[PDB]
């Protein structure tokens, strides 16, 4: 684990990481009308409890 | 505008009502930020007295980090307890002069007649 | 978006943790990785707009421009190079920080929601801009450059904030989804004519008009190079992109508020390529024919139709590529004679006889060579004045002439002829900058065997 | 994921800019009413303070 | 005179190094910047996004709309109906004022 | 090398390390502690 | 200066604007105003030159008069209704007087002659204590009283002051002097507001005087009054130009840097009232507030000018002055845009 | 703790610190008299310490490692092609000039700092008040372009009242041929080409006006080299001098504090030298200064503050 | 007022000399007492616009 001047290539990996999360937490919070469009509106399949998460 | 506001108590920085509010989750993306501006405060303050940065104070990079976060939670919950008084007040007075805010009924695109404007 | 736009922030700890030897090269090949995880964006299966927040979305007018945006960054990184590498090491990172921020804010541009959002945004690109043309530039016309470029926007965009604090406090919410499916028709008086004015007379400097361009010349001669880059691809899209948003809200004010600029535009632009026909300037050649180009693209936008829209998204990233790669060209004799004059030098082909492939493609694809994005945008937007005004191709003829005359001449008085034999320091090439050449063209050849992306809004 | 996230996310977002722009135009007639009429909270500028009269037996009757 | 420093004369670099590149003086770091650059620029970004690209399916619903016209112009000309009728809604839910 | 003028910032200032130290520690707990007041107050008035 | 005459004078400077606040007698507001005059004195006058000594005269000659002005305000008010405050239905012409003392007071075009003269007269500090600290209880008055005035002289009075304090540090090379200009400006900006939502005028003051101290501590570092003295700072001091140019372009209102807040949510307030031609003007003669900014952010920390021999002693040498609240207020501002909704 | 308002209220003053000694003497001369032989001496029997001639080189001895530097940091000057070259276009005279009236500066300060602080008494030679001499002498022949004058005086003026003179000073004078025999027997190729009409315009200046004027504020001194052998003698008579007539006795605790504070601050005390005066003599130059300044910040105990160099062997770096 | 730390801490260092109607030394009612009184008692709770 000698003279890590190699590390630093783990910042940009985690910043893409990171912001892949953001957006899975954004469209988290927007969960509204997830089944209540007048287009799709579908009844839930048997095993389903989400539809797009 | 808000000074006036009945039981307003007078330099009270977070009333009882307040309490009732939720509070930040401590993860919020703004005190993060303040954290984060306080690590450059810190990295300002290396560079200034010709110091090394990211390698010298940390005693005081630490400091300076907690103190714009603890600081950042209060003055964020007052803000958060002020907005939500400015609602408050803002529902209550629509609620109490309903003529002046009436239940407006809109109509449709079929009804009204827009006018047509050629590009050609 | 945001997984686009965070890394573009860690690019800049990527900069100043790493080692002086070891800096240009992990930002370049991650600058490059930023580029590719920015093609997710480009999958639409679907009519409806990619919204991802409140804050960001992104259509198929944004989508270009954010690509392209992401995908110029290593190109300055690497045409960067060459000069202030004898600069100490934290003048080189200071430059590759403003650089990525120019990367960073665009994208944020280009990805708003709302018009304030795009406004800050718009200017807060002025401050690296005025550094780099500063603190870097050659000569000393640099500042006056500078003040020119800051003051015309400063001076247009001031009138645009009011207009856009009007918008709220009539509307509510200045969010461009919102004011499509809500846009009152307008009463035609001189109080919405001035409005008009003032959302139109920010993104009209910065395009340019020919009325108003002296900042343009000015800049791209001065700038050392990744501004000129950046000036002639995207800060001038970044005009017409805002026009595209807000003549929404404007109907039917633009059925007579444009013909004033329509016509500015197009005699501008016979008198910018006239003048590109004769200029000592090599660097200020590519800049009035930057103008010339970009005001079609003004007229297009002015006589809001979709061939027009569509076309003006196809020069706008066309004259984007091929005016950075001129820019990297003329950079490439620049790097060695130190003079912009272009008759100075005008014999090679002799040493560089594969730049000068560069060079021709380059200018092919300046003039309107048919299997081109080039000549398809002005070509569609060329059917889009005859269907508006059959007597417009009469203009653009003679505009077509002059850019087959100046763009040969360049080539010509440059290339051909007998050799500057007293340059000895004409150094054979550099791979970086053939490689330069090769990432600026064979994008082009790519998006040419497909354009169904590069267009916008109407296709 | 598919094209019904985009679509109800897109309706999720429009309903919350509608929401608030509903909200920023009754807050402006809000205040307009409430400084053109002191009837509520704000813009109740202050009085004179009334609990330092003094009501006590003065020395003259006709105070 | 105001003692500054005179102008470094016309560098030339193939002297040292003649296997360079243009990136930087040490002959290792130009070589690890060319494979940098050629490696994430090439053969990765210009490849893989050029599949991606190119393998997007219905880009902006094309496709599906030349499938769609093709059933139908075929359910139209079939049931004899008027094929793209000059009116996209139906007067019957359109309310004209009089005068 | 070895400075001819002793400056001040050779030894470090152990008791302005303590104080600072302590002072973010007891930053820090305050404020969990606070939180986790005022979490259990908000969901004791507004109810659950 | 004992220490016993400084805590004298200190305190008395403290608590000039502190009686001003926590009272409700007018007249014991004047007497907070007459301590701020008073005990500002000893401190311009302490270098014992005729520039101190005519700076001082000029600061308490036209303080004195602005004083009185303001307690016939007082005693008409006094006279007319038997109290001792402003109330509503008092008269036009008592409420002006006030309002034209107050200006004369704080630095407000056409009474702004004696600011820029007073500023050079006297060291960076008693400068920033001036700009600063002299400005909050003036303010205060007009923050006490906002519905009563009048909201004509009061828009006039700052356009004036944006107009003049623009082209004034135009032509500039004394900084001492840019920044009494710039003071003047956003006195300027703030007093327009000041009928209109007053909250927004103290948001413009603490972000002036959090922009104002640390420039203040940059021109003190090394005693820079000057241009050609900070365009010597590459060499002296070069750690400092980032701030410096980020503090610059945020007094001269740029959008990424929170320098810009107050004039666009003024504007903002502004046109929610039909005040929009006057915005006009205000927004576009603040772009002439930054062009010297610009002009001085060029010639310290993008074209670098030249040096001297005796330069190098200052490097050889090492420095203690950062207060390690420059850094502090230098990065709260330039950087606490995203954060405005909690600022407002 | 460093000094401040704090302190001299806690009651680190300074009046407590002067018992009889605690003085500032200068001992000046013409270029070689027998200036530190005598001060030197003066030094150990009256027990002060001895402060050398402030060179091209006093800041870099009293700062970092203490050593000389390359002769770009510590100036642009050389003293030898002053002697050898005294009429160039390369302003080497007035630059070495200015240079050496810092270091006198900042040496007078060092000085100023260590009497007030300590109480200990201190022996200079050729001070602040003496500078001027070589400068006419220059000027008077064409070694000097008139504004260079003018630039000296300015910042004479900007820096000297604010310090206190001397108590006494000791010239002692030599005629111009038994100085120019003992240059040449010194052993210096470079000072045995210097003039005569230049040590008689030193020594002119120096009775004219230095000796009056400070005669005014100080106790004069004046001996011969009969009377400057034997330090003894020249000792015992400043045993029994009435340090009378001058501005040290209207000294409070309070004026020595802010004399002290504007002591402890070298930079506060070189200020009004880097004034931007644009003299072609003075100014070096962007590019040059640039480059000067980054290999000077690349170097050994510099670049970044004195504690924080760890390649030195500094410690507890992260704790500062 | 503007910092109203009288009301935080309940002492009166000036607001109860505000006025006519104000603890005259001995108790002899200045002129317009009454008038003043009533004025201020119609002005309560209410402010300014309203009472005006
Ligand atoms: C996330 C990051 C957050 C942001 C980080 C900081 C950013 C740095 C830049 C900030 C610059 C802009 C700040 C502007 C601002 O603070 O609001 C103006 C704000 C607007 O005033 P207002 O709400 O219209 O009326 C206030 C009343 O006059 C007075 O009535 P009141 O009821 O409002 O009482 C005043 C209140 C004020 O407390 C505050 O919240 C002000 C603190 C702001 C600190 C600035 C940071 O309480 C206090 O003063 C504290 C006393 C506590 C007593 C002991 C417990 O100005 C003040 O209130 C001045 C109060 C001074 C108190 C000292
Ligand atoms: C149906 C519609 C289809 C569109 C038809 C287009 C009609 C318009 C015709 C345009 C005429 C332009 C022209 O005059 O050619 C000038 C141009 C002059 O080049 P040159 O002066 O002879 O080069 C010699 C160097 O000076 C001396 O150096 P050297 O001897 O080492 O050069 C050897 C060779 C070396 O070239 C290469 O090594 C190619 C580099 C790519 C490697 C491919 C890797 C394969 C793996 C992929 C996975 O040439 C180059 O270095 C140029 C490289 C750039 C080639 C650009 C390709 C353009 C294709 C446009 C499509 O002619 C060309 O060589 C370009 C290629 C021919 C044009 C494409 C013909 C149509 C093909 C259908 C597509
Ligand atoms: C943007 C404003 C640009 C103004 C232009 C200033 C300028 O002319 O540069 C000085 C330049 C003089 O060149 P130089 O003699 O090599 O500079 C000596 C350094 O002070 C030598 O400094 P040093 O030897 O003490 O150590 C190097 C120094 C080098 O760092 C610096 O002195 C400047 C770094 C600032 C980077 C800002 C880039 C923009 C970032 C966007 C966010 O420290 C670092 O290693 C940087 C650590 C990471 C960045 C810390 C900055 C935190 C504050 C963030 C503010 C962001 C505002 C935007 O001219
Ligand atoms: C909403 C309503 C409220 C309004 C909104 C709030 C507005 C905020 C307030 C207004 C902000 C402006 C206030 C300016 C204050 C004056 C600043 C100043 O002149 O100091 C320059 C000072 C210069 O520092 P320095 O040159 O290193 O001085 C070192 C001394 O030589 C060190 O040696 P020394 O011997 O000179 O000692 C100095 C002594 C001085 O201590 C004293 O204050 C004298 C009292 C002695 C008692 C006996 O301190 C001590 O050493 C301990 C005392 C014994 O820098 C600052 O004070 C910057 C901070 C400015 C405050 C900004 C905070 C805004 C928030
Ligand atoms: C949108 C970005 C705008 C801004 C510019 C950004 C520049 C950076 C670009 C990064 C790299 C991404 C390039 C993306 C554009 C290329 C996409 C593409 O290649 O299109 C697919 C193309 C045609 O294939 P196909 O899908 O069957 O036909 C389309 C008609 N439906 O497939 C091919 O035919 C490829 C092979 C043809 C090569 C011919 C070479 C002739 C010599
Ligand atoms: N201000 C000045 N300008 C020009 N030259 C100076 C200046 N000060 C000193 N010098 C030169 O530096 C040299 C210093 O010699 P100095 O008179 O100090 O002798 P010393 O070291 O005191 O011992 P001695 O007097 O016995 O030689 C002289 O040759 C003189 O010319």
């Amino acid at each position: 684990q000698l003279l890590r001047e190699h590390w630093v290539h783990i910042l940009v990996p985690a910043g893409f990481v990171f912001g892949c999360y953001l957006d899975r937490k954004d469209d988290e919070k927007l969960t509204a009308f997830r089944n209540k469009s007048m287009l799709f509106q579908r009844e839930l399949r048997p095993n389903e409890e989400v539809t797009w998460k | 505008m808000m000074n006036g506001r009945p039981g307003h108590e007078p330099l009270k920085f977070l009333p009882d009502e307040a309490r009732s509010l939720p509070p930040p989750k401590l993860n919020d993306p703004r005190l993060v930020y303040m954290g984060l501006l306080g690590y450059c405060t810190g990295l300002m303050d290396n560079m200034l007295r010709m110091r090394p940065v990211m390698r010298a104070g940390l005693h005081r990079q630490l400091l300076f980090v907690t103190s714009f976060v603890f600081a950042g939670y209060f003055y964020l919950k007052r803000q958060n307890y002020l907005y939500a008084v400015k609602d408050h007040d803002m529902f209550g007075y629509i609620k109490l002069h309903p003529e002046d805010f009436p239940e407006k009924e809109k109509k449709t695109y079929a009804e009204i007649l827009e006018p047509f404007h050629p590009v050609r | 978006m945001l997984k686009i736009i965070l890394p573009s922030l860690m690019l800049l700890p990527l900069t100043w943790l790493s080692s002086p030897k070891k800096t240009w090269t992990n930002v370049t090949s991650y600058s490059f990785l930023i580029s590719l995880t920015s093609l997710t964006l480009l999958w639409q299966t679907d009519e409806n707009y990619k919204n991802f927040s409140n804050m960001f979305s992104s259509d198929p007018l944004s989508t270009p421009l954010i690509i392209l945006t992401a995908w110029l960054l290593p190109l300055m990184l690497m045409a960067s190079q060459n000069h202030l590498k004898k600069d100490n090491n934290v003048l080189q990172k200071l430059y590759i920080s403003m650089l990525i921020s120019l990367q960073i804010l665009l994208i944020m541009t280009f990805s708003a929601t709302e018009l304030i959002m795009f406004y800050i945004l718009f200017e807060a690109t002025l401050i690296p801009t005025l550094i780099i043309i500063t603190r870097w530039g050659n000569q000393t016309e640099r500042l006056n450059a500078g003040i020119y470029f800051l003051f015309y926007t400063l001076i247009g965009s001031i009138p645009l904030l009011i207009a856009l604090i009007l918008i709220q406090n009539h509307v509510g919410t200045l969010n461009l989804m919102i004011l499509s499916f809500t846009t009152h028709t307008l009463d035609a008086s001189w109080s919405n004519n001035l409005l008009w004015l003032a959302c139109m007379m920010a993104f009209l400097i910065k395009m340019p008009l020919y009325g108003v361009h002296l900042w343009l010349p000015k800049a791209h001669v001065e700038a050392p190079i990744a501004g000129s880059m950046i000036l002639a691809a995207i800060l001038l899209k970044l005009g017409s992109y805002g026009m595209i948003r807000i003549s929404i809200i404007l109907d039917p004010l633009t059925k007579y508020m444009a013909y004033p600029f329509i016509l500015l535009s197009l005699w501008g632009m016979i008198m910018t390529s006239s003048i590109c026909l004769r200029q000592t300037d090599l660097k200020s050649l590519i800049a009035y024919s930057s103008v010339s180009h970009m005001a079609l693209v003004i007229a297009s936008i002015m006589i809001q139709t979709p061939w027009s829209f569509m076309g003006a998204t196809m020069l706008m990233i066309a004259h984007g590529l091929t005016s950075s790669l001129l820019f990297c060209l003329a950079n490439s004799n620049y790097e060695r004679i130190h003079s912009r004059t272009m008759i100075m030098a005008r014999g090679l082909q002799m040493v560089f006889p594969l730049m000068a492939t560069w060079w021709l493609m380059a200018s092919l694809a300046n003039l309107a060579l048919p299997p081109s994005i080039n000549l398809m945008g002005e070509l569609f937007i060329t059917m889009s004045l005859f269907s508006w005004s059959n007597f417009t191709i009469i203009l653009m003829g003679i505009n077509i002439i002059i850019t087959g005359m100046y763009s040969m001449y360049m080539i010509i008085t440059t290339q051909r002829g007998k050799l500057t034999n007293h340059m000895i320091n004409l150094q054979p090439s550099h791979t970086r900058e053939l490689t330069l050449m090769a990432l600026h063209m064979i994008p082009l050849i790519l998006l040419t065997t497909s354009p169904k992306l590069i267009t916008g809004l109407t296709m | 994921d598919g094209p019904e996230k985009n679509y109800e996310k897109t309706l999720a977002i429009l309903q919350i800019e509608s929401e608030k722009a509903e909200l920023r135009l009754k807050e402006q007639e809000v205040r307009r009413l409430m400084r053109a009429r002191g009837d509520g909270p704000w813009y109740q500028f202050p009085t004179p303070e009334k609990e330092f009269i003094d009501h006590s037996p003065k020395a003259t009757p006709d105070n | 005179q105001w003692q500054e420093d005179p102008e470094p004369e016309d560098e030339n670099v193939y002297a040292k190094n003649p296997d360079f590149h243009g990136y930087d003086s040490d002959p290792v770091v130009d070589v690890w910047n060319m494979r940098a650059v050629f490696f994430f620029g090439f053969s990765i970004v210009l490849v893989f996004g050029t599949t991606f690209v190119a393998y997007v399916p219905d880009y902006r619903m094309q496709e599906w709309a030349r499938r769609e016209a093709e059933r139908l112009v075929k359910y139209r000309e079939v049931n004899g109906l008027p094929i793209m009728e000059s009116n996209y809604f139906d007067p019957s839910k359109i309310q004209l004022p009089e005068d | 090398k070895f400075y001819v003028r002793e400056p001040v910032n050779a030894k470090p200032n152990w008791l302005a390390v303590g104080l600072s130290v302590g002072a973010s520690v007891f930053m820090w707990i305050y404020l969990i502690q606070t939180h986790n007041e005022d979490v259990l107050e908000y969901k004791r008035r507004n109810g659950l | 200066m004992n220490p016993i005459t400084l805590a004298i004078i200190y305190f008395t400077i403290f608590l000039g604007p502190v009686i001003t606040m926590s009272s409700t007698n007018l007249m014991l507001m004047w007497v907070g105003l007459e301590f701020s005059l008073l005990a500002i004195i000893p401190m311009l006058i302490n270098k014992k030159n005729p520039r101190s000594t005519e700076a001082a005269t000029k600061y308490f000659v036209t303080q004195a008069t602005a004083s009185m002005i303001i307690l016939l305000a007082i005693v008409l008010n006094y006279k007319q209704l038997g109290t001792w405050m402003f109330q509503q239905q008092t008269n036009g012409l008592i409420l002006n007087m006030t309002l034209m003392a107050l200006s004369m007071k704080l630095g407000l075009a056409p009474f702004h002659f004696w600011l820029p003269e007073v500023t050079q007269g006297i060291p960076l500090h008693m400068g920033l204590i001036l700009l600063t600290w002299q400005k909050i209880a003036p303010l205060s008055i007009l923050i006490q009283i906002y519905p009563l005035l009048n909201s004509t002289i009061i828009l006039m009075l700052a356009i004036t002051s944006i107009f003049m304090g623009a082209w004034g540090g135009l032509n500039q090379t004394q900084m001492r002097k840019i920044m009494a200009y710039s003071s003047i400006a956003h006195m300027g900006w703030m007093l327009a507001i000041l009928p209109y939502n007053p909250s927004l005028t103290l948001l413009n003051l603490m972000i002036y005087i959090i922009l104002t101290a640390p420039m203040f501590m940059a021109l003190m570092l090394n005693n820079s009054m000057t241009i050609n003295s900070i365009s010597l700072l590459w060499n002296k001091t070069p750690a400092m130009l980032t701030m410096i140019s980020l503090m610059l372009l945020s007094l001269g209102g740029l959008p990424p840097l929170t320098g810009f807040l107050p004039k666009w949510i003024i504007i903002t307030e502004l046109m929610k009232n039909n005040c929009l031609i006057m915005a006009t003007l205000m927004a576009m003669m603040a772009l002439l507030n930054l062009f010297f900014y610009t002009r001085l952010i060029y010639s310290t920390s993008l074209t670098m000018f030249p040096t001297n021999n005796n330069s190098k002693m200052m490097t050889h040498q090492t420095k203690t002055k950062p207060n390690l609240m420059f850094s502090t207020l230098a990065i709260m501002s330039t950087m606490t845009l995203p954060l405005a909704p909690q600022l407002i | 703790l460093r000094y401040g308002l704090l302190a001299a209220i806690l009651g680190d003053k300074t009046t407590k610190k002067l018992h009889e000694y605690s003085r500032v003497i200068t001992v000046d001369g013409n270029i070689c008299s027998g200036k530190n032989k005598l001060a030197k001496e003066i030094a150990q029997q009256l027990g002060m310490k001895h402060y050398p001639e402030a060179g091209i080189q006093y800041s870099s001895t009293t700062t970092g490692d203490g050593r000389p530097l390359d002769i770009e940091f510590s100036g642009s000057c050389s003293l030898e092609k002053f002697y050898d070259d005294p009429k160039s276009n390369d302003g080497n005279s007035y630059r070495l000039q200015s240079w050496l009236y810092a270091s006198r500066l900042l040496q007078y300060a060092d000085a100023l700092e260590h009497l007030l602080s300590t109480g200990q008494g201190v022996v200079l030679e050729r001070s602040i008040y003496s500078d001027f001499v070589f400068l006419e002498a220059m000027y008077n022949q064409g070694y000097i372009r008139k504004q260079c004058v003018d630039h000296y005086n300015e910042i004479k003026r900007l820096t000297l009242p604010e310090y206190l003179p001397p108590h006494a000073v000791i010239y002692i004078d030599v005629p111009v041929p038994e100085v120019q025999s003992r240059i040449q027997k010194k052993g210096d190729p470079h000072e045995m080409k210097v003039t005569s009409a230049y040590l008689q315009d030193i020594e002119n200046a120096y009775k004219k006006t230095f000796l009056p004027k400070m005669s005014e504020m100080c106790e004069v001194l004046v001996y011969d080299s009969w009377e400057a052998e034997d330090p003894t003698k020249v000792v015992e008579d400043i045993e029994y001098l009435k340090y009378n007539k001058g501005p040290w006795l209207k000294q409070d605790d309070w004026t020595f504090h802010y004399l002290r504070m504007l002591v402890q601050d070298k930079t506060e005390v070189l200020n009004y030298t880097t004034i931007p005066v644009y003299l072609p003599e003075i100014t070096i130059g962007a590019h040059q200064g640039s480059r000067i300044y980054n290999s000077f910040r690349e170097l050994p105990g510099r670049k970044y503050a004195p504690g924080y160099n760890a390649e030195v062997g500094d410690k507890w770096i992260w704790l500062k | 007022p503007f910092l109203d730390i009288q009301k935080k801490l309940g002492i009166s260092l000036d607001r109860h000399f505000m006025f006519l109607s104000a603890e005259q030394p001995y108790k002899n009612a200045a002129r317009c007492h009454a008038f003043e009184k009533e004025w201020i008692e119609c002005a309560h709770g209410i402010g300014g616009t309203r009472a005006k």
